[PDB]
């Protein structure tokens, strides 16, 4: 808000390299998603140590 | 003791060393991260199940006794005396690599 009430669509920009040096095409998509979702996940493995002093992963 | 006559007959020059360490009762102890080798004759840290400092995962130990004799009574032909020099038997139980907490090998050479 704070200035006006026009929508801001999402824009999908594309490149070719890892960095931003070589731009490919770039579209903005109408009809916003209603919901995004970004899932994080970290993999842990349990230490099966024979000494049995501690439990850890 | 000083040698009278060695001979390296077309050996690799590394093949000659560990055939000369076997006849001298020494092993190499090579060190990475350097060019320093400490040759030391065949002669603690106490990692334990209770101990916190070192974490253990697997302890394989084979405990074989096929190729482990008790004597090594070796002897050879003395050219000067011609008696086939008296048998130097070596006792088993000297240089014990595994010390627990709880057959006689014999050659004779013509030389």
């Amino acid at each position: 808000s704070l200035l006006e009430r026009g929508l801001s669509k999402l824009t999908l920009n594309a490149w070719k390299d890892r960095e931003g040096k070589i731009p490919a095409g770039s579209m903005s998509a109408m009809y916003n998603p209603e919901t995004i979702q970004l899932d994080y996940q970290t993999r842990f493995d349990t230490e099966d140590t024979i000494n049995t002093a501690s439990q850890s992963n | 003791s000083k040698h009278d006559q060695l001979l390296q007959f077309r050996l690799s020059d590394w093949q000659f060393i560990r055939s000369r360490l076997l006849s001298t009762n020494c092993w190499l102890l090579p060190d990475a991260a350097s060019d320093t080798v400490v040759i030391r004759p065949l002669s603690s840290r106490t990692l334990a199940r209770d101990s916190h400092d070192y974490t253990l995962y697997e302890i394989n130990l084979n405990f074989d006794n096929r190729f482990t004799p008790d004597s090594l009574s070796l002897q050879g032909w003395d050219i000067a005396a011609q008696r086939l020099t008296a048998a130097q038997k070596s006792p088993a139980g000297a240089f014990r690599p595994w010390k627990p907490a709880g057959q006689d090998y014999a050659l004779a050479f013509s030389m």
